[PDB]
């Protein structure tokens, strides 16, 4: 019975600023391709075989914060170290277009 | 009054009216050549009565006008000299600029002038070049590259005449660049001024001088040497040093010389001779009609090369 | 009236014959005088 | 079997569509800007028009020459910056003309700058091109052409977010007399994109009004369609051994749903309240998911 | 042909309130607080479904104050084959 | 038992970057920006089976379509070394 029983906190709710919270690290990640596969040829894959992915070669990639999709790039090489060229924020149309 | 003085100038003759438009302002000649032709209007009394208005006031301004510039010219050219006179003219001259500056770019210097236009399309270096004084187009184009020189020169022969819309264009472009700036260049001290300088200092520094300006160019030091001494310090020369150089002189030469000297000047000369021989030559000099002062002025050279070889040598002296 | 009409063109046409002799004798004594009060006249014109 | 390993920056984008609508605009601007060109230079030129070129946009920069006036413009209300880009032939050509010359001498470029004059004279015929090219688009979208900036070198404008962008590229080949010159009008196609169904098929003979009542008699039609809307109650997330041994008795324990979302083939149309009526699985809607 | 390689991964389990098919017409005039239907009598076990692919079936049930699903059986391929065909 | 979890769909996905980032710097990108990846070139791309990791494997294009080469399967030694 330590713990006191806290209740009724929810005075209100308001965004205040992005400074308050921004030195907060964030998990960025660039994703190469997509591909719906059940388990069938999931088994089936051995070493060396080769997936095809849904994604179109060259299109553009993309780039998510914490898993959450926020905007599309394009990868680029430079000094021999991969990467992404930030190209476009995605759009809700497009986001539920990926969803579905 | 400008249709009254266009009658007049109809009704005077051609060769009247050409001389005065010759003496008069581009603008009103052309409006004078316009009105003149286009609608001319005659009247019994109103042009008589305008015509003796116009007489009656032309007392003071026409003795002014008569003699204003050449006046002033050999007022300049007596004051200090030449050299001096010339730089007065030019003063005054540039006190009437040009508005459009296209024409303000033929008193630019010629290098200005030249790396100004150089990067310009060659038509557009061409139309400048028809537009700018002939003197200055002639010695732009010496600067110019040979394959440009050549381009425009071509340009040139073949013009075919500009929009008005693009004279407008590059007159305004022009005068955008040299409107709020001034391009009047002061240029004191020549060689002139080289050789007065030299001629006070001591005579070690002044071979020592002449000697390096002529390894850097002895054209140079030629020109600095024959402004050093100039034929009209010959005065100051000594008796004996006339003398001896008049063994040197040929008579022709000599008497060409001094059909133009001053003459101070030739009695100086004619007392190192024989009395025959002064005799002689003022005879000779009398019988000499007018020469061109190119011929002249070349005797006089080879008669002062020649002092000055004596002098170097160490046969004459001055006093 | 046709008479005197007649002799005032005759005495104007006779001095004016006057005139343009007279003032091509000012002019061949200075020709920029008589272009500089053409322009004065222009200038006072405008 | 292909496969080859993947290299970026390589050129495997390949978008080809035939856009007959640019096709006839091409034509329109060609005829608007002779007529300017025989106003301006007071003599008779020829434009043809070549094949429109979908390309990626450092192609487009490699193929100019240097240095070349280009000319950034707005397509406003269109989000983005074209490039008209005048060779130096024909910039060349065209002072010659004005400036007392027939012509008679070939064309010499040697990189040679623009000075301002040359800028002038240029800006006095993009004035005319992008007139001409307003009132061609005016035909079928109403635009305005605003000029913003010049510049010679090709580096300066980069109107493409990345080198390999996608651009739109139509070259005329401009002829008067003997001398001949070319010029370029590049669209980036993220300005283009808005209006691809309408730059694609080729332009029929109808009016707005015809146009605005053909889709509103189609938005009538599609509403006499039925969809298939999906509740979801719960989701709760289990790992693959869970559910091999998950079997019929198991509880698997859920959370607080305060709202169902109700969605169509995957996309969230609704959000509303569980409940009964009539016998049935009901919900009681409370907000529509507009965007 | 390996076990352990995928006996770890993560699904996630979607249980529906039920089908129902509606035109764009009565969608468009859904307003707050419309109640719609579904296909299922209150009652039947829900469908559980997983990427959208049949898995089992389930109601929900309360025990105390939470709540769970309480799943009836797992639905074999050749019911699978007959929910397709009817 | 097998046959049914045997059919079942999943979603796969392969990772080509991972990069770690504060909010200043998140902002501080624009259009255009390029952002570093912490992943040498040609090391083995992760591959995710539901946001899970279970293989590693390069990148190949296969037919103009994105592929993988499932390089190995990573035992769960790695995974402690993954955090």
């Amino acid at each position: 019975a330590v713990f006191q029983q806290l209740g009724g906190g929810d005075v209100s709710g308001a965004m205040q600023d992005i400074d308050l919270i921004m030195d907060i690290p964030v998990k960025l990640t660039v994703e190469l391709g997509r591909t719906r596969m059940t388990i069938k040829e999931l088994l089936r894959l051995t070493q060396g075989s080769v997936v095809a992915l849904d994604g179109l070669a060259g299109e553009p990639l993309d780039i998510l914060i914490n898993g959450y999709l926020i905007a599309q790039g394009e990868v680029v090489v430079v000094a021999d170290k991969y990467g992404v060229r930030i190209t476009d924020i995605i759009t809700p149309s497009e986001r539920m277009r990926r969803l579905s | 009054g400008t249709d009254k003085s266009v009658i007049l100038l109809m009704t005077i003759g051609e060769d009247r009216a050409a001389e005065v438009f010759k003496h008069l302002s581009t603008r009103e000649v052309q409006a004078l050549s316009t009105a003149m032709a286009n609608v001319r209007q005659i009247s019994n009394k109103q042009l008589t009565d305008v015509l003796s208005e116009f007489e009656q006031e032309a007392e003071q301004f026409a003795a002014l006008n008569i003699n204003a510039n050449e006046y002033l010219r050999s007022v300049l050219v007596k004051a200090l000299g030449e050299e001096r006179a010339s730089s007065l003219l030019e003063d005054i001259l540039e006190t009437r600029d040009t508005t459009s500056g296209i024409e303000t770019l033929n008193f630019m210097e010629p290098q200005s002038a030249a790396d100004l236009i150089r990067d310009e399309h060659p038509q557009i270096i061409a139309t400048i070049l028809v537009h700018l004084k002939r003197s200055q187009a002639a010695d732009i184009l010496a600067l110019f590259d040979e394959r440009l020189r050549h381009d425009v020169m071509l340009r040139i022969a073949t013009f075919g005449g500009v929009q008005p819309a693009a004279l407008a264009e590059l007159t305004e472009v022009l005068n955008g660049l040299l409107d709020g700036q001034n391009l009047k260049r002061s240029k004191m001290g020549g060689v002139r001024t080289a050789a007065e300088i030299i001629n006070l200092m001591k005579t070690q520094q002044e071979e020592a001088v002449i000697t390096a300006v002529r390894e850097f160019d002895g054209e140079l030091a030629q020109k600095i040497i024959d402004e050093m001494f100039l034929f009209e310090n010959l005065v100051d020369v000594d008796d004996r040093s006339i003398q001896r150089l008049l063994q040197e002189v040929d008579s022709e030469s000599l008497l060409i010389a001094l059909k133009g000297a001053e003459p101070p000047l030739r009695e100086k000369f004619l007392r190192n001779m024989s009395q025959r021989a002064a005799d002689i030559l003022r005879d000779d000099l009398a019988n000499r009609g007018p020469v061109r002062l190119s011929q002249v002025e070349n005797e006089q050279k080879a008669i002062l090369l020649i002092v000055r070889r004596l002098a170097e040598t160490g046969e004459m002296v001055i006093g | 009236k046709d008479e005197q009409l007649q002799q005032r063109r005759a005495n104007q046409r006779l001095g004016a014959e006057v005139m343009s002799q007279r003032i091509r004798e000012m002019s061949d004594n200075d020709p920029r005088v008589v272009a500089l009060v053409i322009r004065q006249w222009m200038s006072n014109d405008h | 079997s292909d496969i080859r390993p993947y290299d970026p920056n390589t050129q495997r984008r390949v978008v080809r569509e035939r856009l007959q609508a640019l096709e006839i605009i091409n034509e329109r601007f060609a005829r608007q800007f002779r007529m300017g060109l025989f106003n301006l230079l007071r003599r008779s030129p020829d434009i043809t028009v070549g094949a429109i070129r979908i390309q990626p946009y450092h192609e487009f920069a490699r193929n100019l020459p240097v240095p070349t006036n280009l000319n950034l413009i707005h397509l406003k209300p269109l989000r983005g910056t074209g490039l008209v880009v005048f060779s130096p032939s024909l910039v060349f050509i065209a002072v010659d003309n004005l400036f007392g010359g027939d012509g008679r001498f070939p064309t010499k470029v040697e990189g040679r700058e623009f000075t301002h004059t040359e800028q002038r004279v240029i800006n006095r015929m993009l004035k005319l091109a992008l007139e001409g090219y307003s009132d061609a688009w005016k035909a079928i979208n109403p635009l305005e052409v605003e000029y913003v900036r010049s510049e010679m070198q090709v580096k300066f404008t980069n109107i493409t977010t990345s080198p390999n962008d996608i651009v739109v590229n139509t070259p005329f080949h401009v002829e008067i007399g003997n001398l001949t010159g070319e010029f370029n009008i590049c669209l980036p196609f993220s300005m283009i994109e808005p209006l691809r169904e309408l730059l694609v098929n080729p332009p029929l003979e109808n009016s707005r009004h015809e146009d605005q009542n053909w889709r509103d008699n189609l938005v009538r039609q599609v509403q006499h369609s039925e969809l298939e809307l999906v509740a979801n109650f719960a989701d709760i997330p289990l790992r693959l051994s869970q559910i091999l041994k998950l079997k019929p008795g198991d509880v698997l324990p859920i959370e607080k749903p305060d709202r169902i979302i109700a969605h169509v083939d995957g996309v969230p149309v609704l959000t509303s309240q569980y409940g009964t009526v009539n016998g049935q699985y009901a919900l009681r809607v409370e907000h529509l998911i507009n965007p």
